[PDB]
């Protein structure tokens, strides 16, 4: 994908994470688990619900074929309506279809936008409290319990907080140990 | 249909307070009935073979 997240440095999905279309999964000492991010799928759903709604509304008026008859001297003039008509029913079907073929991409593109998104918020987060292990998981420098978990998943993580604990460990890792 | 004459018909719409005035000497083929148009809206001449559904 454009941006190398979703069948990319993320190698495949999560069949276990049933509440959202990106989030989370956790593993300390009183356990593992998934937890879906409420804020990026929600903007999301509206952006794809939106979507649909723009495509069903400027579609709305669109050429509407009228029957019209034509006597046996009047080949021309009935030979110009079927050509005019059909000429309408092949300009719009280009258009519905190339229109959802190139809105797929995007749609297809910005969900691995999403999730890249999403990777870099708790990125930047963290910091160098956690190494980045490059699955799309970060494995933290300091112990992080269910509370301190949840305040990645809801952008409330506190650096300042764990940055001691966090250089002592870095610190033994360098030395060997 | 049997036949090597030839019938050939014709129309107007007479606006209310108007009068359709004929004369004729022969072959004239006159109105006995003919239509109100009683209302105007939305509708087609489609063209199928199928039949009434009794549906909607
Ligand atoms: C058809 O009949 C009516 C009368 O029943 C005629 O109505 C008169 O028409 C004149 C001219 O059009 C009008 O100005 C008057 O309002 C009507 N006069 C009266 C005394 O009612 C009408 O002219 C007739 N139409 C034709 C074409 O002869
Ligand atoms: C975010 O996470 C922490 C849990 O560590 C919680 O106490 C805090 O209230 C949460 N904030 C919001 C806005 O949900």
């Amino acid at each position: 994908g454009l941006f190398g997240a979703i069948a990319g440095f993320i190698e495949g999905g999560w069949q276990g994470m049933v509440d959202g279309w990106y989030g989370y999964h956790h593993s300390n000492e009183q356990g593992s688990g998934y937890a879906a991010d409420k804020e990026s799928t929600q903007k999301a759903i509206d952006g794809v619900t939106n979507k649909v709604n723009s495509i069903i509304d400027k579609m709305n008026t669109q050429f509407e074929a009228v029957g019209r008859e034509f006597n046996n001297l009047e080949r021309r003039i009935e030979n110009l309506n079927k050509k005019m008509e059909d000429g309408f029913l092949d300009v719009w079907t280009y258009n519905a279809e190339l229109l959802v073929l190139m809105e797929n991409e995007r749609t297809l593109d910005f969900h691995d936008s999403n999730v890249k998104n999403l990777y870099d918020k708790v990125r930047l987060q963290l910091r160098d409290n956690a190494k980045e292990l490059g699955n799309g998981c970060f494995e933290f420098y300091h112990k992080c319990d269910n509370e301190c978990m949840e305040s990645v998943r809801n952008g409330t993580y506190d650096y300042p907080q764990y940055s001691e604990e966090a250089r002592l460990k870095r610190e033994e890792i360098s030395s060997g140990r | 249909n049997g036949q090597s004459g030839r019938m050939e018909f014709f129309w107007t719409i007479l606006k209310p307070n108007d009068a359709i005035n004929f004369e004729s000497n022969g072959n004239f083929i006159a109105p006995e009935y003919a239509y109100k148009i009683v209302k105007k809206g939305d509708s087609t001449i489609m063209k199928s073979e199928l039949e009434y559904g009794n549906c909607n």
